[PDB]
């Protein structure tokens, strides 16, 4: 079965599945957990950085696209770089040609279309990385989840990566609560950390191991690492 | 149009087409090179699957890249022509822009790079060739000897050999070449060279050509006799015991 | 022998093209969506499974507009659907640019047809993983169409595809018989909301979110618009009521 | 056959993984980062006594503030170094300054996944991934002394210490214990020489092993045999000392 | 995709051999035998026509001996059609050389070029090699009379006497037995006929199954002359040489 | 999209065979028999119009085609392959010869061109060899009358007489018996008709048979007068009637 | 080896399975059609089957208007039939532009045959699983019928039929011409030729037709058109008042 | 014929103090003998504490300032938010200008 | 323009080429060797446009050297000149043609005779007993037509040139700072270091 239909993305299985895409999705699960949640004033990205050795660094998982947009990654870093760089251009083309900030919803559409092209043609491979995009635009705070299959969904909160289901449950529970953490970023960030810890097990989030990003009403997307996040551990 | 990845990785971390390229070199006729204190010698053996040729016009094994550098090889003859032409051209180009002929390391690094490129480019197979490049840098007298292989790797040797039974002749050279006292003479260097070949040539007066390269574009190829005289003086070193 | 199903443009001994047939499986495995042609327009509707409470309601829109008078909804691999609309949008711009008049629905349908059919000619590409329902109002009436992964398409009175295509196709056949005089835009909107609630049983496990859009010469002026607020709620009710 | 950029059922790229296997077979290379600089050492590993060991170049200079060591199919690294140097020089031509070590690394990794037989995203014309890993080390005013490990996967990690090649797993564990935030350049030098000795099949001398470092003051320097030889002696001594 | 049907004509066998070249050679080995013998006053080219009939027009026929230049000619063993492609490019390289230097092209230069073309089909392109082996017979003012050979691999070498095609081992032994450095063109002609005569797979050795050519420098002139023998001429030389 | 089949579909087998060319010859073997006979003052090519239905109009399907006013072709094998070959042949006769020397190419050269096209479909990437064998007959001032045969490999050879397709073996044999170097054109046509009879199962008349000749110039088939050096085409297809008149003296 | 059945290269027997299988595809729609020639018109009859009740019967057709003068009916899957149609229309339009006169039926047929011959020889192109019947009243040849297949083959007919029960239609028509001794329906009005056509379509198939079971196309001097359900009914009635 | 250039007048001035620097310019913008605007800013804050002005043909001046600002944005993106030093900006701008060596930005730029 | 003269005597060819290199108002150099050795027995002098002059010469040089290495043989003077003509002829119909005129003097070791070839930037070649490019011919062609003989010795040749160079220094407006002379014969190419006062 599967073995005869997972050679490349251009092939459909007898049941209508695209295994190469499914396999790509698998790279995400094997990726370090990251969380995303928003109120009506802010959107937060809390990402657990993973280290190779104890002599290594905890690889960056948060990238800024524009002053009002950024995302967290789970999966193949190179693919996140490619996709983030593409987003940086679309966000940039919008400002230059139209003097308009790109709507978060529209950036999701672009990512979906770029990802899709890599699932219908021979020779290419799907992207192997999941992305959580947060932003503040002309319609408020926004959180998006990107899947290599090309599926992009807008949520109040979510998480991707290993054990990500912990955090996701916590959020689907804490919903009514954090959605109202307006005008108070530190409270949203804390909620973000309490969510990402629901997917811990190995260790405990440390200073050089924690990474957080915030954006909103009067807050240009900015990233905090180490010391700057000590007051959240 | 044709860009199939022919050279790729297999589970154990190998690139079989490069590995098989080497098997083609093992099959080529043995080649050797030893550097004296003021010269370098290149020796090649002559096959005999068919004999009734015309030695005048049949392509020789040692090729001049420029007046001060020569290149010998082991493996696919046709493949070696391609590398030689590219090196001869790169030699002129270097002279035309740097206003100075290539060093032997530069010319080697070039051939090597060309070989590496064919190991990770679509639509092409690696060169079934390994080379020994030798000569003297411009205005320098210190001898130079390098070797390249299908993978694109290269390095310099005091003495080296490639081709069939190169396994055997290398051993000879390892317990017959002293870095402390390299063949201080063109003559004793040419002898040490023929000796190592006789280990595998099996009586081959017409099956052993030797080329001697000295500083300042001084390159010359010995005649059957000149070499034949070396073999004779060597067969006596043995019998006289 | 076998293997006839591993390459896309290959004919099996029985004259079929298995990869296309497999793509269809992907279409049947998707959400259900429909199209109801009416006396002066067409109505589109689709099922939106609420995976979780985390999904922002009313946000992840699925129905798509092409030019200003055409509506498109599809079931199957969503990304493939967007890819097809993008093509259709270019296809439309091109036509208007040269001929000035916005593109006729029949002409637009062939554009998508030829393009989709194209992806069943080479083994270097994959067939589309969606069935698309689209249509609009033009110089001579309203038109409803459904395009299959094979590039096949026809004009319909009503159409459905996806998980509950049978429930829908059933409900649609009824309407066709009990309304030879033709449904109305206003009526088709409620009717649609119902066909969707019924066809949801073939997925009754997960909660959903309804989406409707319509293009009526009288209700929208021949332009495609989404049903929102009151008119939407009125339809959800009409459905939630007759579901009991 | 099967795509050169295909995913395994576990969500990994076959060619990249097989590439990593080729790297395991390479000569060991070790990097130690201290507040006094970064040390880079490698195992020459000549295949014959006739091979002139000093023509083994497995530690090269990118720019005055950046140097790097390789392990695996070393031939595959030539173009990577070339690209690296050009990036460094080019950055300087455009901005009249030194390129940040991380930026230089990110540039090198950008070539990494540019392989395939026609991957829809640009024009990645490289039949296979590189079969060599790199240890990039340097210094820059913003983040000081840095050590990076660049793989054929396109990803790169930052380390305080890192070992790649044949004895990497064992050597890494070694580095795990020995390393601390207050090491001195000399302590690092010795430490690198020590671990190389444990994993090297040959008896470490100044001919089958090479050291180097990069310091803000004098940039990247490759230690000449004589200098290292003494460091080896100094090591043998301090070890026999207990 | 396509990869599935790619023979990969240019790869190495585990033993470091080139499959296609090897099989092309195997193909050549079944071709009519061609022989080239170099004397002191000229060169002889002889070839046996494979497959003939009572109705085959031999007068207007040519399948093994072709004129490349006015000083160079070749004997063919293998696919005639493949050979013609190479011959035409060959004739062009010659004219180009002539137009560039205003001197006829040295024999080896032309041979190295064609051999290089062949070698190419061996290392890249994904195409099959040319199923052809050439025996080049030419003259130039730097090496006088020369005799060369090239095969699918792109390798070439020089000879005093040689053969290509069928029963080469048998023919080579016979040549290596009666050949002598001081031979004369007329001696060479006879040797050539004898060899073929003993390696034929046919009954007798008639003229209608032969092609003959000589490149001599007719004393009463001072220039080089190529002569492709006419049926009648081959019939004559056949009688004299005592084969009637 | 984009033809990604840039590799050869015809390759060498361990035995040294080229499968696709072999198979192509096999396809040719199944074809309807066709033949050609060279006389002293002409050449004749003929085949059987194997109507694939009585509702079909056999005239609308000519197996014998004119390439130049002094050259014609006929075949055995896959008709569609033949058709596109004839188009290319007629065009190459112009692009590569008439447009350069202002005169139609001589038979051997045109045949040579055709052979080339077929050889390419034997080695180019992404294609299969042509499934036909052609018999081309023509005349030219310096070479006179000639007859050739071109195979799927691209090989070609001159013949005094020959046959290809279904019953070639038997036909070739019958020709060897009747051929001589003193045959006049009518004699050859006659022998052609006799030979083709042994190959035709059903009806044998000017409506089931297609025959053409390369003989004298036909000033009547020129279409105009005034240019002395233009005397008309040597190629002439016989009429259903012209054939029957001869079948009576069979 | 066994791939000589996936792409268009020869099988050891010198066959092209993909072309053979494409022929199989032509019957997938289970529809039959036939064309006959009048005195100065050409008619094509084809079964029209509309299974789904949810379909708009007016958009289910396999007959096409290639040009003001050329008409084309297809036997095979609709997506491939439309691909062939679009192309034929483009080809016909261009021919007029470049040569100054209307592309003749037989010429467009040849052109399409050649295009099909190519998918037969090139590996990346699959053949189209359809059979195309072209009809018109050529200004030089008169009533004309030319049909092409996935093999790139094409020829002209006095009359012809295509589909699952093609053989019965053919032999039926054959018998009529063996009798009449002429190669066409000797009728002055196309209405009677359309009637002759439908009549025999019934004999050979042993089936009665309603106005919505058939699809009819007529070609006359300078124009090709298709009849309406009502135009067809008027036809069905006429035949009724004879049996 | 079409002339791709124009002159919008105006003047700019830059003076460097010991621990500060100033860049001034008038706000008038003209065409021939007409005033297009009495207040159309010509000196800009481009970030990283750098002020710029490309006086001359306003269309070219705007294109340059816009291209340089976008350059600052990407510098941050590609070099971990590093601050672009005034000297580095200057070198960057040289490349922007010389890029159009054969169809110049008709402006005199100061930073 | 610069002076470029060539004379073919009994057993050799002599090339005399001015040493001045003037740019606008100043004479930048007075020791310019306007020549390149294509092969041990073939020499080429050149004059023309500023950059094109040396770029072209060196380009031709690199090519003849590559031919020598590949074939281990030295092309005849006739072969080299034909190669050079063709290059210029291509150049004349290109975007920016090389504006260079050349004299090619070689000793054909196979014919054992000296040969002089004159070729202008358009690709116009001709073999002559003696030649010049630019305005040089205007003063010298008459002296040569007069005192030239096919059997002159290399010594008589140098005297004839000296006469030519003197006429040039007398009647020409520009100070070409004397010439550099070179001889090509069976033994190769050498430079007459003593012509500043021979």
């Amino acid at each position: 079965f599967r073995n005869n239909y997972d050679g490349d993305t251009v092939t459909f299985s007898p049941t209508g599945r695209l295994f190469q895409v499914e396999y790509a999705l698998e790279a995400i699960k094997q990726g370090s957990v990251t969380v995303g949640l928003r109120s009506n004033t802010h959107a937060v990205l809390v990402a657990l950085k993973r280290n190779a050795d104890e002599l290594s660094s905890y690889q960056k998982k948060i990238i800024k696209c524009d002053e009002h947009m950024g995302l967290s990654l789970a999966g193949l870093a190179p693919d996140a770089r490619v996709l983030s760089n593409y987003l940086r251009q679309q966000c940039n083309y919008s400002s230059l040609v139209f003097n308009r900030k790109l709507a978060v919803e529209r950036a999701g559409h672009l990512l979906c279309d770029k990802a899709q092209k890599n699932t219908q043609s021979y020779g290419g491979r799907p992207y192997g990385v999941g992305l959580l995009i947060i932003g503040y635009d002309k319609s408020g705070a926004h959180l998006l989840e990107f899947q290599p299959s090309g599926n992009v969904t807008e949520l109040y909160g979510t998480a991707i990566g290993a054990r990500s289901q912990g955090a996701k449950t916590y959020l689907e529970r804490t919903l009514d609560t954090f959605i109202k953490i307006d005008g108070n970023p530190d409270e949203l960030i804390k909620a973000g950390v309490e969510a990402i810890s629901q997917s811990l097990r190995d260790e405990s989030l440390t200073v050089d191991n924690l990474s957080i990003a915030i954006v909103g009403k009067d807050t240009p997307f900015t990233i905090y690492d180490g010391e700057a996040v000590a007051k959240y551990i | 149009g044709y860009d199939r990845a022919l050279s790729i990785f297999s589970p154990d971390g190998h690139i079989f087409q490069v590995e098989y390229a080497l098997e083609a070199v093992k099959r080529g006729t043995c080649a050797v090179g030893v550097k004296g204190k003021n010269c370098v010698v290149l020796g090649c053996e002559r096959r005999s699957t068919l004999k009734l040729q015309d030695t005048r016009i049949t392509p020789s094994k040692v090729s001049k890249i420029d007046s001060h550098v020569v290149l010998s090889f082991s493996g696919l003859n046709a493949d070696s022509r391609i590398l030689i032409e590219k090196a001869r051209v790169e030699a002129q180009s270097h002279r035309l822009t740097l206003e100075d002929p290539v060093t032997v390391e530069y010319l080697t690094r070039y051939v090597a790079g060309v070989q590496q490129r064919y190991t990770q480019s679509g639509g092409v197979r690696p060169f079934g060739v390994s080379t020994l490049i030798a000569g003297f840098d411009p205005r320098d007298d210190e001898p130079k000897l390098y070797q390249t292989e299908p993978s694109g790797i290269y390095s310099s040797w005091s003495a080296q050999t490639i081709g069939r039974n190169s396994k055997t002749v290398r051993e000879f050279l390892e317990k017959n070449y002293d870095r402390k006292e390299p063949p201080a003479t063109v003559e004793e260097c040419v002898k040490l060279t023929v000796r190592s070949l006789l280990e595998v040539v099996q009586t081959g007066a017409k099956n052993i050509e030797i080329t001697v390269v000295k500083p300042d574009s001084d390159i010359v190829a010995l005649s059957s006799e000149e070499i034949n005289q070396y073999v004779t003086q060597i067969e006596q070193e043995k019998q006289e015991q | 022998g076998t293997g006839y199903d591993l390459s896309n443009s290959v004919f099996s001994p029985d004259g079929r093209n298995f990869q296309v047939e497999y793509a269809v499986k992907a279409v049947e495995n998707g959400t259900t969506s429909i199209g109801i042609k009416c006396n002066d327009g067409v109505v589109f509707a689709v099922e939106k499974l609420i995976t979780s409470k985390l999904l922002v309601p009313q946000k992840n829109v699925k129905i798509q507009v092409v030019d200003r008078h055409i509506g498109c909804v599809y079931s199957g691999l969503i990304p493939d659907g967007r890819h097809l609309v993008n093509r259709g949008r270019e296809e439309a711009a091109s036509f208007k640019k040269l001929y000035k008049t916005p593109i006729p629905i029949p002409a637009f349908a062939d554009r998508l047809g030829q393009y989709v059919q194209a992806h069943t000619l080479y083994n270097s590409v994959r067939p589309f993983g969606v069935s698309t329902i689209f249509g609009g109002v033009d110089k001579n009436g309203a038109h409803l169409y459904m395009l299959e992964p094979s590039g096949s398409y026809w004009g319909y009175k009503g159409a459905a595809t996806g998980k509950g295509r049978q429930s829908a196709k059933a409900e649609l056949e009824k309407l066709v018989d009990h309304h030879p005089e033709g449904l109305s835009a206003r009526e088709a909107v409620k009717q649609a909301a119902k066909i969707i609630y019924l066809a949801h049983e073939d997925n009754k496990e997960k909660d959903f979110e309804l989406e409707i859009s319509w293009c009526s010469l009288s209700e929208t002026n021949g332009l495609h618009k989404f049903v929102k607020g009151d008119l939407l709620q009125e339809a959800i009710d009409f459905a939630q009521k007759e579901i009991n | 056959d099967r795509g050169v950029s295909t995913f395994s059922p576990e969500g990994r790229l076959f060619q990249v993984e097989y590439s990593l296997e080729a790297i395991k077979l390479g000569s060991t290379a070790i990097g130690i980062a201290t507040k006094e600089g970064v040390v880079l050492g490698v195992e020459k590993r000549a295949t014959s006594p006739l091979l002139e060991s000093d023509s083994i170049e497995k530690i090269v200079e990118i720019d005055r503030h950046i140097g790097c060591a390789m392990s695996g199919l070393t031939a595959d690294a030539r173009s990577m170094i070339e690209h690296a140097r050009t990036a460094a020089v080019t950055h300087n031509l455009y901005y009249d300054e030194d390129i940040n070590v991380e930026s230089l690394t990110q540039s090198v990794c950008d070539l990494a996944l540019r392989f395939g037989e026609g991957a829809s995203g640009e024009e990645r014309l490289m039949s296979r991934p590189f079969g060599v890993a790199l240890l990039i080390a340097g210094h820059d005013a913003d983040d000081g002394y840095q050590l990076f490990h660049a793989e054929p996967s396109g990803t790169f990690y930052r380390y305080n210490a890192k070992a790649i090649g044949s004895g990497s797993e064992g050597a890494q564990a070694e580095l795990l214990n020995e390393w601390h935030s207050s090491l001195t350049l000399k302590e690092a030098e010795l430490l690198v020489l020590k671990i190389l000795k444990q994993v090297m099949e040959e008896k470490l001398d100044e001919n089958n092993a090479q050291l180097s470092c990069i310091t803000k003051q004098d940039g990247f320097k490759i230690y000449d045999n004589e200098k290292t030889a003494e460091l080896i002696k100094e090591l043998k001594e301090k070890e026999a000392a207990e | 995709g396509s990869r599935r049907y790619d023979s990969r004509t240019t790869i190495f066998s585990p033993e470091g051999r080139l499959y296609q070249v090897e099989y092309a050679l195997e193909s050549i080995s079944h071709a009519g035998t061609a022989i080239g013998i170099m004397a002191s006053d000229g060169i002889v080219l002889a070839a046996e026509r494979k497959v003939t009939s009572t109705l085959l027009e031999q007068d207007t026929s040519t399948e093994k001996l072709y004129k490349l230049n006015d000083k160079i000619a070749v004997a063919v063993a293998g696919l005639t059609a493949d050979a013609e492609i190479l011959i035409n490019t060959a004739r062009i390289h010659a004219q180009n050389y002539l137009k560039t230097y205003n001197e006829d092209i040295p024999v080896e230069i032309l041979v190295r070029r064609l051999s290089d073309i062949k070698q190419g089909y061996t290392q890249h392109g994904g195409l099959r090699p040319f199923g052809v082996s050439f025996i080049y017979a030419g003259y130039d003012d730097r090496y006088g009379y020369q005799l060369y050979t090239s095969n699918p691999s792109g390798n070439y070498t020089g000879w005093k006497a040689i053969s290509v095609g069928a029963n080469t081992s048998a023919a080579q032994t016979l040549l290596q037995m009666d050949y002598k450095d001081d031979m004369k063109v007329d001696d060479a002609i006879e040797l050539a006929l004898k060899t073929l005569s003993k390696t034929t797979d046919s009954s007798a050795l008639t003229y209608d199954r032969l092609e003959f050519a000589t490149i001599r420098k007719g004393a009463n002139d001072g220039e080089v002359y190529q002569k492709i023998f006419k049926p009648q001429e081959i019939k004559d030389i056949l009688v004299k040489t005592g084969i009637t | 999209m984009t033809d990604r089949y840039s590799f050869s579909l015809t390759t060498f087998s361990p035995s040294g065979k080229l499968g696709q060319i072999d198979y192509a010859l096999t396809a040719v073997k199944q074809g309807v028999t066709s033949l050609g006979i060279k006389a002293t003052n002409g050449v004749v090519i003929a085949t059987e119009k194997k109507s694939s239905s009585p509702l079909a109009m056999s005239e609308t399907l000519s197996k014998v085609s004119l390439l130049t006013p002094d050259i014609g072709a006929v075949y055995s094998g896959m008709g569609p392959d033949y058709r596109v070959l004839v188009d290319k042949s007629r065009k190459v006769a112009h692009t590569s010869y008439k447009r350069i020397y202002g005169e139609y190419p001589p038979t051997k050269l045109l045949v040579s061109e055709v052979a080339k096209i077929m050889q390419e479909a034997t080695q180019s990437g992404g294609v299969r060899p042509f499934g036909v064998s052609l018999l081309i007959a023509g005349h030219d001032e310096f070479n006179g009358f000639s007859l050739y045969q071109v195979d799927p490999s691209g090989s070609y050879f001159p013949w005094k007489a020959t046959a290809i397709g279904k019953g070639s073996v038997a036909a070739k044999t019958f020709l060897e018996k009747r051929w001589n170097d003193e045959l006049e054109l009518e004699d050859a046509i006659h022998i052609a008709l006799l030979t083709l009879k042994e190959s035709v199962e059903g009806e044998f008349n000017g409506d089931t048979i297609e025959l053409a000749i390369i003989g004298d110039e036909n000033p009547d088939l020129l279409g105009y007068t005034g240019i002395p050096t233009d005397k008309g085409p040597r190629f002439r297809k016989l009429t259903s009637q012209e054939i029957n008149d001869r079948l009576e003296a069979l | 080896a066994g791939y000589d059945r996936h792409i268009t290269i020869f099988s050891p027997e010198g066959r092209l399975y993909q072309v053979e299988y494409a022929f199989k595809a032509t019957n997938q729609t289970n529809i039959n059609s036939l064309a006959v020639r009048g005195k100065d018109c050409t008619v094509v009859i084809s079964q029209k089957k509309v299974p789904d009740k949810l379909l708009d019967p007016t958009t289910v057709s396999y007959i096409f208007c290639i040009s003001r003068t050329i008409g084309m009916v297809v036997n095979g899957p609709i997506p491939d039939a439309r691909n062939a149609a679009l192309r034929a229309k483009a080809e016909a339009a261009e021919f007029r532009y470049k040569y100054g006169y209307d592309m003749p039926c037989d010429v467009l047929a040849k052109r399409m045959a050649n295009l099909s011959q190519i998918y037969t020889q090139r590996a990346y192109m699959r053949p189209l699983g359809v059979i195309l019947t072209f009809v018109s009243v050529d200004e030089e040849l008169g009533p004309s019928i030319y049909k092409t297949d996935p093999a790139g083959y094409y020829v002209g007919y006095k009359a012809t039929a295509t589909g699952p029960k093609q053989q019965e239609i053919t032999t039926n028509l054959e018998n009529h011409f063996k009798k009449s001794k002429i190669d066409h329906i000797n009728e002055e009005s196309w209405e009677k030729v359309v009637e002759f056509a439908i009549t025999h379509m019934i004999d050979a198939l042993g089936t009665e037709f309603s106005k919505n079971d058939l699809e009819v196309g007529v070609a006359t001097k300078d124009k090709f058109f298709t009849l309406s359900a009502e135009n067809i009914e008027e036809r069905l009635v006429a035949i009724a008042e004879q049996d | 014929q079409f002339n791709p250039y124009g002159d919008n007048g105006g003047t700019i001035l830059g003076i460097a103090g010991e621990d500060f620097a100033v860049l001034a310019g008038d706000t008038r913008n003209i065409t021939d003998y007409s005033i297009n605007s009495r207040y159309e800013p010509k000196v800009f804050d481009c970030g990283d504490n750098i002020v710029m002005s490309a006086n001359g043909f306003a269309a070219d001046g705007d294109a340059l300032v816009k291209r340089f600002k976008n350059s600052v944005k990407w510098y941050h993106f590609d070099h971990n938010d590093k601050k672009l030093s005034i000297n580095s900006a200057a070198r960057n701008i040289q490349h922007l200008l010389y890029g159009k060596r054969f169809f110049p930005y008709y402006v005199h730029t100061i930073i | 323009m610069d002076i470029i003269l060539g004379i073919r005597v009994q057993d050799s060819v002599i090339l005399a080429s001015s040493k001045a290199v003037t740019r606008g108002i100043s004479v930048l150099k007075d020791s310019d060797d306007k020549t390149r050795q294509l092969s041990p027995h073939t020499l080429m002098s050149f004059a023309g446009e500023a950059g094109d002059t040396v770029q072209f010469a060196e380009y031709i040089q690199a090519n003849i050297q590559l031919y020598s290495i590949r074939e281990d043989y030295e092309l005849s003077p006739q072969a080299v000149s034909s190669f050079v003509r063709q290059e210029l002829a291509k150049s004349i119909r290109s975007r920016r043609p090389y504006q260079v005129n050349v004299l090619i003097g070689g000793y054909d070791k196979k014919k054992n005779k000296p040969e002089l070839y004159q070729i202008d930037y358009l690709g116009t070649k001709v073999e002559l007993p003696y030649g010049a490019h630019g305005y040089s011919g205007f003063y010298t062609f008459s002296l040569l037509d007069h005192h030239y003989r096919p059997d002159m010795t290399t010594e008589e040749g140098l005297d004839l040139l000296k006469l030519c160079v003197q006429e040039l220094e007398k009647r020409m407006p520009m100070d070409f700072k004397g010439v550099i002379v070179k001889i090509v014969d069976k033994d190769g190419i050498r430079q007459v270091d003593d012509f500043q006062a021979q």
